[PDB]
This record gives structure tokens, C-alpha cells and sequence, in this order.
């Protein structure tokens, strides 16, 4: 405020801010394919009690038995 | 821990987390470490150096793209590292990364030592009680809540198709090309190029990024449609500057199903799902015919599942009811199958304990993991 | 009877076919004077082309028409194509068909409208449009390599293995001689001389074609640069004005291996060269290593060899015979590969003749380009 | 040894100063050295040639005035040192100069002769403990408060864009012209030929430039003023005669839009402006086109800001917001700017002291503020 009277080339009349006027999916809905739904909770409750037995399994290449399965057991 | 597990897909283009047990991940933000390349001058500036998450999209002119995560494979481990913590920080989760058990996805058929190193990060830097590695297809299945079905998807790297009957994974049809999303969106910054739009900044491929995921539909006659005339539809670019897109825009997502476009001889992903199926028993490719589940975000183009059906009646043998069933929640069907896996009372049986980590090493991650 | 036109961002070289050098050499630059008032008198032209404006520099501005290998200007490029035809080589182009050069990865719209202007205009009865890499490869005596080809707009890397392209493994940089120029420019203005306008560019590019080498070790270089003072030489300007260059000389073209002193967020030309031969097949590399051909006329640097060389050496593998063609003809391998390749018994059935574009139009070039 | 910073804002035509944390510099004049016309050979006369500021203006029609600095570069330092030693005497400060820390401001892209013989004379002649030669954009944005910017300022003798976003100088974007107020006022007197009057002298030079800061209007359309009649509205001379200066009251700021129709090559205020927006990346072009900051005296126009919008819309592409934010403290916005940065705290590590400048010397300076 007080710049103008102690500053000689500070003028004014001076329109600070020079602007212009501030102006102002559907690839699911296919009839190929068969969209579901998906629901955690009807899931969970599917698989809400079905064990897996991990007693003395293997994924990796060792070769000692003649297959291998993972995941045996169950409830 | 008697704690909630930390469901980590930590796919190639948005690397999306939360907690296990619920709905929608809280998380989404993409895979890439944004690192300054001008020089900071006026005091009061942003600091840090190393942007992720909403940070690095709110402001990629100052940073360069990077991405950690090529192809599915780590490329960048301090990088991954640091994506990592930014999921365990105050930003996105504010937990510690040494009090939950974490379910990590993975592509299937990566190599061995990314998932050797992955465990070493989250048992050596991170101290984590218990880490499983997953398959993506698996957990799939597990949020449509079917056991049968075959799980053809396409995220930003890498394209497969696993085929289950009643939970027992055939591990043999499994199909895998390295050519998805960011590999389609390679491409489409050459055509783009070859239109006269040219794009070479890193933090202008995610334009190209959005320039795919908006407007490229995938026609149903490739060289019926490749030899007339579009109306050369226009985009507008966050600049302001409009760009005709032109015939690129049908021409670049043909790569999915035809590889030789980018120069490497492979198959496509009809021809990844139809060999998925055939390399499986004869009594099972019925059921594998008329249960296909879609997933991943590049198969969310125009006219992608009509496409799938045309390629396959082409391939399958006549009179066999084909079925493509794909979900709403495509970009997060496999985090709410973490969910739902991680959320279950057999999922503390399944794990890889620190104890057991400390023990052996490799040979339990190899030995518990698919 | 067959004439070669090499249009680059730069030069203009054209002459006969079967010459070993080609007759019309001059800087492909229009200007018009400065638009006063005032009046002239005694008759002057309205736009200077060739060495018309490189004489007449001193008052008019230099607008190139070639920004990139892009055409931006077709009525200034039409201007130096009528210059050269009825001016240079002193013959109609109806009685001759022509051969004109083209940089890779060139959008559609300047090999198309090339065409359309060469026809139309001129009323030519063939024209071929080949790319610069292919007619380097020519002229150096081999039919396997890869060319490692550096204009002043472009600079491109195209491997070739016996005869055939791979159009796949193509790169291309933007960063060439002009930007070289430009960096020049703004370092000679940083050591205390502006070179504002156009017509000083010339003179900027004069110091760089005639002071300017690659360094072999450029920290080494640099670190004797400012410590020693003898690397310091002179030049005169065209003004009795004399100048002293110490770090310009070889900082100049460190851009081209360091693309980060102009903040292009790219490779160097060492490592597009690497990364052009690791995008081909793995069967085909050991070739390329030993035939690594260099071109244009920004590879004229002295010792640029030995940096790239080296380079290379410490990219490839350690049983790799890394060798380096540079040729001392070759700042017009592109003009003497029009040549045989226009003087071939084989050509002749490569060209387009003038009713097929009667009949197709603009889109057989790209049926008939490569 | 620390006492009150003094911000010595530096300039082709107004040099400015004042200590820290004052709003409004106190000891403000152009910046030129007075000596008279008759060589002087005894006393009874303008004594001791040297009048600067105040002294300088009690005389004009006995003085020959020798302005030492062009451009932003010194070409004169005596007169530089004898100025500085001004501001340091009886009438401007009144301090040591051996105990107040100075700041000091330059404009982009200077010579380093420039910076190494400043400080010759900051830590040799006035042993100043502290010295940090600032910028001239960045200032402008402390004086603002403002993080993004493109700050387009207008001394007398250089006009520059600097985009900063976010404490963030990108300088590869920098666009640099060395036209302003006084070629503006050269032109002027050019035209005020046409109109009738002559002046040829320097210090009937600054009478010109009078005659500038008083009238001189920017229409939207020039050749709407130059149709019709112009009022003429007088100027009364500061010898006590009157001029009807006419239609060069708006036919002289056309240089810095349009310095074509002179005969001089640039490409002008407006494009200085979009080139340098234009140069930066794609994703911040939106918010630095509604983020514009004005600084310098030449923008003080009437009907600068309004013909600086219609050119504006003229380059960029519509429907995009542009802001060209002129704050009423132009003329000293870069030693208000400069007075806020040396009053920080962490100001401190940014200069350096005698000893520290006596340990290397210009390599101190270029690695310390660089
Ligand atoms: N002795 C030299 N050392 C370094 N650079 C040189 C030398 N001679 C010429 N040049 C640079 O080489 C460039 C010459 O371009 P060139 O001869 O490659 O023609 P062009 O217009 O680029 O077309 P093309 O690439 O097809 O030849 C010029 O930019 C020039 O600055
Ligand atoms: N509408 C769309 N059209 C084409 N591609 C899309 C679309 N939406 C997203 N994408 C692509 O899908 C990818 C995300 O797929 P996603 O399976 O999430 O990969 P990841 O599993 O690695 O996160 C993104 O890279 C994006 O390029
Ligand atoms: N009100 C005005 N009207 C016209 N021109 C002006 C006005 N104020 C200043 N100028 C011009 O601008 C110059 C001052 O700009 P400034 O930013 O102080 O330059 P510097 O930064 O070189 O000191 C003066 O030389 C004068 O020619």
C-alpha cells in the first residue's frame, strides 16, 4: 500500500490480472462377453470353509518322486 | 502376527495394495519412480527427488519416467525398493512393513531369482513375518468365485493364459508372451510418429499411455478395415493442442493379436488362449471352451471380446459352446481374489514363515510357491 | 541418365548418376531480405537459394525448409528442388527420373507429398524415394552392416543383413548437427561472443566444422582443458575479429554421446548403435559389430572413430570384434549410394513411373518406398 | 562478521538498492556516469567529472553521459566500480563496505568474464564477506510469493523468459532477446526524426527517454491509430519548450511485438513469451500459460497487457486460461524479491565469504550459487 507515495514509477489504475473468460466406460457393455458381478463376500462365504493340507509338498524341479502334487489335504 | 495380511498386486502398470479382507484396494497408483531432470533454483521448492504415486502424476513435467518393473520382471531393485516403502509409508499405508503377513503377486513363468531377490527384499530390508507369492490367474478365480475357467489376461507386460479344472492348475498349458499394454503402447508412439506427432520425452509416453486407453478400437476385420478410410477422428492433448489420431488408432492395438507388427515372432493372445486349451486332456477343453475368464486392462480396447470370439470360432472346432466371461471390476479382480485368499483361516497354512525363510532360504520360497 | 538428389536438413548434394562426386554442393537455405520501406533499386531477387544466401548472409535471414527430415515448408523446398533442376545441374527434370533420399521413420505426409510436388510440378516420369542408411550402405562396398548415420536434423541407425532391412531394429534421434549448432551457439555466448541471429549460426557452424573434435576420454579432456591452455586455439571471423576456443572444441560434439547437456532424456549415438544391434537377432550380431559403417556429415568430427569404438567396446561383450567403418568419403555416401543404386541394371523396375501415380496417387509410395 | 544484507539490484538503465528487509528501496537512480562536454582544464565548471543519480540529473545540456553497462553485460567496469563506490558513499548508504553482506543480481546466460570480474571487485577493492550473484527471474518470484511462473521481465536492456515451476528453473526453456527500453528509446528518436525533432546526444538521449515514460500507448491495432488522426498531445521539454510528438508515441513500442519491420531480427516480447512455454514439456504448457509474471520497466505500456493478451490467444491454442499477472511493484519487484531472499535464514549457505573466495576463486562462485 504505502509503495505508491515513496516510489515514483509505481502507477496506478493498473489492472493487476490480465485474463480471458474461464470457459466451463462403454467398452463393459459388449454383447461378447458375460459380465459378472464380482462379490467378496458370496466368495468368502463359498470358500469360507475349505482346507488345504501343505503336509510335505514341492513346486520346484526336484525330481525324486514320480509326480508331485501340492496342496494334499483339506477338512 | 494376530494382524490383517497386506495384499500387494504388484503388476507392471499400477502397482495396487491395501489391506486384505476388503472390497476395492485403497491404493492405486502406478508402477514408476519420478526423478527430477531440471534443477531446482527458487528456495521452497519440492523436495525428496524420488516422486510416486499421485505426486508424480500431479507434476511429470518436472520428473522422468522410470519404470522399475519390465516386462514382469524386476529390472530396477532399488527402485522397487522404494515403491515398496512408499506403500508401507505414512502415505499410503502407515502400518510397518515388519508387523503383517504380505500376498505379493506375480506373473506365472517369471524367473527364478526375481522371486528368490523379491523374498530377499521383504526378509532382509523389510522384515516381514510371512510372504506367498501368487499367481495372478489363481487369485482370479478366486474373486469370481468359480474353480473352473480359464484365465486369459493382459496387463501393462505380459500376456498369459492358465487353465484350471476344479483347482488343479495344469502347468504345462500354460502360455506366456511378453507382449501387453506398455509393449502396445511402444508401438502406438511409432505410429504416432509415423503420423508426424512425435513423442519422446518419458514423461510424455503416459500421454501416449492415455492416447491408447481413450481412443483405439479393435476392429473385427483387420484387412478389410485396414484397406478403406476412417473419418480421422480428433483428440485433445493436455496442452490444448488437438491431434488427429487416424488409421493408428485400429491399426496399433492389432498387436495383441498379431506380434509380427512389432517385430518378433510369437503368438497373439487368441492364438496364447487356443493353445492354452489344446495343450490340455481331451475330456477338459469343453468346459475349458465354454468357462473363459478375462482380466488385466488391455483387454478393456473396443470390440476386444468380439475379436476374441470371431478368432476362436476360427480355431475351436465347430459346435462348441464358447464362453467369455469377464468381470466388472476387471482392474481389481485380481487384488479382491488376494483379498478373499488372504482373508481366509487356511491362508496361515499356505505361507512362507521367517523362521522357515531363516532356516532353508530359496528352497522354501520355490518349494511353497507356484 | 539419371539424376540424385540427397535433400537433408543441411546440404543439398545432387548430380548425374554413375559420378563419383556430385555436381551441385550448397547449403539448402532460402531468406528473404529485410522488409523495410526503404527501396533497393537496379533490380535484386526475391528469395535467395544456395550460395545466392550464403553470399548474401549479411542481410537476409536464414530459414531452413528441412527441420528434423520433416519438410516444414514446401514452397521453400519447391524453390531449392527449381534451383537445383534449372540451376545447378542445368537440366529439365521431365527428360530424367529422379532419386530422392529420405530419412527413416519419416512421417507418411513428406514421402507422400514429396511425390505429389515431384510429379505434378515437375512433370517427372519416375521418382524413387530411398532411405539414406540403405544408399550409405551402398556406397560402402557391403551388403551386411549397420549404419550408424548422423545428418544435422537426424541421425538414425539402420542394420542391414545381407540386403535385407529389418525395419524393426530401426532407431532414430533427433539430436543431430543442428543441435549441435545450437549448443555451440550458447556456449560460445556463455565464453563472452553472441551469436543472436540466423546469420550468425553459419559462422557458429563454421567454428564447429572447422575447430570442433570428438574427445577420446572428455573428463580427462576437460580436466587439461582447464588446466593447460595449449588445446586453446584461434579462428577469424569473417570480420578482421579474431577468437579463442578452449573447452567448445570438444565439449561441442560431447552431445552427441551425452544427450544430456541439451536435456533430450535419450541415449547417445554410441548407445542407439547398441541398442539398434541388440533389437536384432541374436545370430546376427557378430556381423554388425564388424560392420558398424558411419555417414553424413556430422560424423566429419576428428578421432570420432576411437570414441565410438570405445564405447561400443565397453557395451559389447569382450569376444566381440568391435570394428568402426569411417570412410573419408563419407560425407556424401548417401549421394554416391543414389548413384550406383540409380545405375543399376536392377532400378529400373523399382522406379514409379508417372501413370502409376496417375492411377494411385500419393498412397503407391508406400507400396513402392522399401 | 555479519551485519544488514544490502540487495544491490543491478541493471542495464536503473540501478537499485537498499537493505534487507525494506519494502521499498530508499536509494533508487539510473544507472550512468556524467562527465562533462568541454574537456575540463581548471575549476568554475561541473568539477571533477564524475556526477551519478542526483548530480547527474542537476545538469543535463553540460554533460556527456557513458552508461556502463549494455545488455546486461559490463563494458565499462571503472565506471561500474565508481557507481558501486556511489551507492557505497556520502549520499546513498553511508555504511562500509567491508561489513555488510551484498547481494548482487545478473541476468541469464552472461558471459563468466562478467561474474569473475564482479567478484574481483567484490572481494579485492570493496572486501565484501558476503556475495551471492542472484538471478533476475527467481527474485521477481520471491517479490510475488508465488511457486509457478513464467516471469517475462523488461529492463533496459534485455528481455527474458524464464519458466520456473514449483522452485523449478528449467533452462533449456529460456528464451533471451536483447531488445528493451533502450532500444525502444533508440527507435524512438529514430521516429521522432520522422516526426520533425532531433536529438543527438546523450544526455538529449535521456530527454528521449523522458519523453518515452510519459506517453507512449500500445493499441491492440496500431494501424487503426495510424488511419486516423492522432490528437498530438503535447510534452513539455525540460529546456521549456513543447513538442507535439503525434503518431511515434505508438509506432516506437511496436519493436519489442514486431522488430521486423525495423529491419532487425528477434522474434519479439509475445514470442519470447510462447517460445518459452513452448520449449518446456507438455504437461506443464496449462498451468504455466495461466501463470504469467511480469517484471521490469519496459512493460509498463499503456495497453501493454491487453495487446500482450491478443497476441497470446494469436499462438496459444484456444479455450486455454492465461493469467498475465502484473503486480504494481515492477520496477523493484526483483529488489523486493531479492531483499525477502537475503533476509531467509537459509541465506546464509548460499553466499560466501573472503576466505572461501580466496581459496579458488571463480570456480567458487560458479560451484557455490551453481
Ligand atoms: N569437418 C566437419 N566436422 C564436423 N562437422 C561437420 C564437418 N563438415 C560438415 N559438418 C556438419 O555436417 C553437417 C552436414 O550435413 P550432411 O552432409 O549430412 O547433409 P544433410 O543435409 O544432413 O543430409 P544427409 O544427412 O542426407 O547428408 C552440417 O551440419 C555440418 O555442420
Ligand atoms: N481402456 C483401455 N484401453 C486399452 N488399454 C488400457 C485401457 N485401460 C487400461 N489399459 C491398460 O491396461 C494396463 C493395466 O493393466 P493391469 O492388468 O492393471 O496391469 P498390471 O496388472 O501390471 O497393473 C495399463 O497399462 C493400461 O495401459
Ligand atoms: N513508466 C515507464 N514507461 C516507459 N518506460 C519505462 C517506464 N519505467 C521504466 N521504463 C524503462 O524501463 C527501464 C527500467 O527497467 P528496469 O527493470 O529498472 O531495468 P534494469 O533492470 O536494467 O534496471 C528504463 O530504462 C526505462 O527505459
Amino acid at each position: 500500500d504505502p509503495k505508491y507515495a515513496d516510489l515514483p514509477g509505481i502507477a496506478r489504475n493498473e489492472p493487476d490480472v490480465y485474463e480471458t473468460s474461464d470457459l466451463p466406460l462403454e467398452e463393459l457393455t459388449s454383447t461378447s462377453v458375460e459380465h459378472i458381478i464380482v462379490n467378496p463376500n458370496a466368495a468368502y462365504d463359498k470358500f469360507k470353509d475349505k482346507r488345504v493340507g501343505t503336509k510335505g509338498l514341492d513346486f520346484s524341479d526336484r525330481i525324486g518322486k514320480t509326480k508331485r502334487t501340492g496342496y494334499e489335504s483339506g477338512e | 502376527i494376530a494382524n490383517q495380511p497386506v495384499v500387494i498386486d504388484n503388476g507392471s502398470g499400477v502397482i495396487k495394495a491395501g489391506f486384505a479382507g476388503d472390497q476395492i484396494p485403497k491404493y492405486c497408483f502406478p508402477n514408476y519412480v519420478g526423478r527430477p531432470k531440471h534443477v531446482r533454483v527458487m528456495a521452497g521448492a519440492l523436495e525428496g527427488d524420488i516422486f510416486i504415486g499421485p505426486k508424480a502424476e500431479e507434476h511429470r513435467g518436472l520428473l522422468s519416467i522410470r519404470y522399475p518393473m519390465e516386462h514382469g520382471i524386476v529390472k530396477d531393485w532399488n527402485d522397487m525398493e522404494r515403491i515398496w516403502q512408499y506403500v508401507y509409508s505414512k502415505d499410503q499405508l502407515q502400518t510397518f512393513s515388519e508387523e503383517h503377513p504380505v500376498l505379493l503377486t506375480e506373473a506365472p513363468l517369471n524367473p527364478r531369482k526375481n522371486r528368490e531377490r523379491a523374498a530377499e527384499v521383504f526378509f532382509e530390508t523389510f522384515n516381514v513375518p510371512a510372504l506367498f507369492i501368487s499367481m495372478q490367474a489363481v487369485l482370479s478365480l478366486y474373486a469370481t468365485g468359480r474353480t473352473t475357467g480359464v484365465v486369459l489376461d493382459s496387463g501393462d507386460g505380459v500376456t498369459h493364459a492358465v487353465p484350471i479344472y476344479e483347482g488343479f492348475a495344469m502347468p504345462h498349458s500354460i502360455m506366456r508372451i511378453d507382449i501387453a499394454g506398455r509393449d502396445v503402447s511402444r508401438f502406438l508412439r511409432l505410429y504416432l510418429r509415423k503420423e508426424g506427432y512425435d513423442f519422446h520425452s518419458s514423461s510424455e509416453f503416459e500421454i501416449v499411455k492415455a492416447i491408447k486407453e481413450r481412443a483405439c478400437y479393435l476392429s473385427i476385420n483387420p484387412q478389410k478395415d485396414e484397406t478403406l478410410e476412417t473419418e480421422k477422428a480428433q483428440y485433445y492433448l493436455p496442452d490444448g493442442s488437438t491431434i488427429e489420431i487416424g488409421p493408428s488408432r485400429f491399426r496399433a492395438p492389432e498387436l495383441l493379436f498379431r506380434p509380427d507388427l512389432i517385430g518378433e515372432e510369437s503368438e497373439g493372445i487368441h492364438e496364447v488362449l487356443v493353445f492354452a486349451i489344446q495343450k490340455s486332456d481331451m475330456d477338459l477343453r469343453r468346459t475349458l471352451f465354454s468357462n473363459i475368464v478375462l482380466s488385466g486392462g488391455s483387454t478393456l480396447f473396443k470390440g476386444f471380446g468380439d475379436r476374441l470370439l470371431s478368432e476362436v470360432k476360427k480355431l475351436a472346432p465347430k459346435d462348441v459352446k464358447i464362453r467369455i466371461s469377464a468381470p466388472q471390476e476387471r482392474l481389481y479382480s485380481t487384488w479382491i481374489g488376494g483379498s478373499i485368499l488372504a482373508s481366509l483361516d487356511t491362508f496361515k497354512k499356505m505361507w512362507v514363515s521367517k523362521k522357515e525363510y531363516e532356516e532353508d532360504g530359496a528352497r522354501s520360497i520355490h518349494r511353497k510357491t507356484f | 541418365a539419371a539424376l540424385v538428389v540427397d535433400n537433408g536438413s543441411g546440404m543439398c548434394k545432387a548430380g548425374f548418376a554413375g559420378d563419383d562426386a556430385p555436381r551441385a554442393v550448397f547449403p539448402s537455405i532460402v531468406g528473404r531480405p529485410r522488409h523495410q520501406g526503404v527501396m533497393v533499386g537496379m533490380g535484386q531477387k526475391d528469395s535467395y537459394v544456395g550460395d545466392e544466401a550464403q553470399s548474401k548472409r549479411g542481410i537476409l535471414t536464414l530459414k531452413y525448409p528441412i527441420e528434423h527430415g520433416i519438410v516444414t515448408n514446401w514452397d521453400d523446398m519447391e524453390k531449392i528442388w527449381h534451383h537445383t533442376f534449372y540451376n545447378e545441374l542445368r537440366v529439365a527434370p521431365e527428360e530424367h527420373p529422379v532419386l530422392l533420399t529420405e530419412a527413416p521413420l519419416n512421417p507418411k505426409a513428406n514421402r507422400e507429398k514429396m511425390t505429389q510436388i515431384m510429379f505434378e510440378t515437375f512433370n517427372t516420369p519416375a521418382m524413387y524415394v530411398a532411405i539414406q542408411a540403405v544408399l550409405s550402405l551402398y556406397a560402402s562396398g557391403r551388403t551386411t552392416g549397420i549404419v550408424m548415420d548422423s545428418g544435422d536434423g537426424v541421425t538414425h541407425t539402420v542394420p542391414i543383413y545381407e540386403g535385407y532391412a529389418l525395419p524393426h531394429a530401426i532407431l532414430r534421434l533427433d539430436l543431430a548437427g543442428r543441435d549441435l549448432t545450437d549448443y555451440l551457439m550458447k556456449i560460445l555466448t556463455e565464453r563472452g561472443y553472441s551469436f543472436t541471429t540466423t546469420a550468425e549460426r553459419e559462422i557458429v557452424r563454421d567454428i564447429k566444422e572447422k575447430l570442433c573434435y570428438v574427445a577420446l576420454d572428455f573428463e580427462q579432456e576437460m580436466a587439461t582443458a582447464a588446466s593447460s591452455s595449449s588445446l586453446e586455439k584461434s579462428y577469424e571471423l569473417p570480420d578482421g575479429q579474431v577468437i579463442t576456443i578452449g573447452n567448445e572444441r570438444f565439449r561441442c560434439p560431447e552431445a552427441l554421446f551425452q544427450p544430456s547437456f541439451l536435456g533430450m532424456e535419450s541415449c547417445g549415438i554410441h548407445e542407439t548403435t547398441f541398442n539398434s544391434i541388440m533389437k536384432c537377432d541374436v545370430d546376427i550380431r557378430k556381423d554388425l559389430y564388424a560392420n558398424t559403417v558411419l555417414s553424413g556429415g556430422t560424423t566429419m568430427y576428428p578421432g570420432i572413430a576411437d570414441r565410438m569404438q570405445k564405447e561400443i567396446t565397453a557395451l559389447a561383450p569382450s569376444t566381440m570384434k568391435i570394428k568402426i567403418i569411417a570412410p573419408p568419403e563419407r560425407k556424401y555416401s548417401v549421394w554416391i549410394g543414389g548413384s550406383i543404386l540409380a545405375s543399376l541394371s536392377t532400378f529400373q523396375q523399382m522406379w514409379i513411373s508417372k501413370q502409376e501415380y496417375d492411377e494411385s496417387g500419393p498412397s503407391i509410395v508406400h507400396r513402392k518406398c522399401f
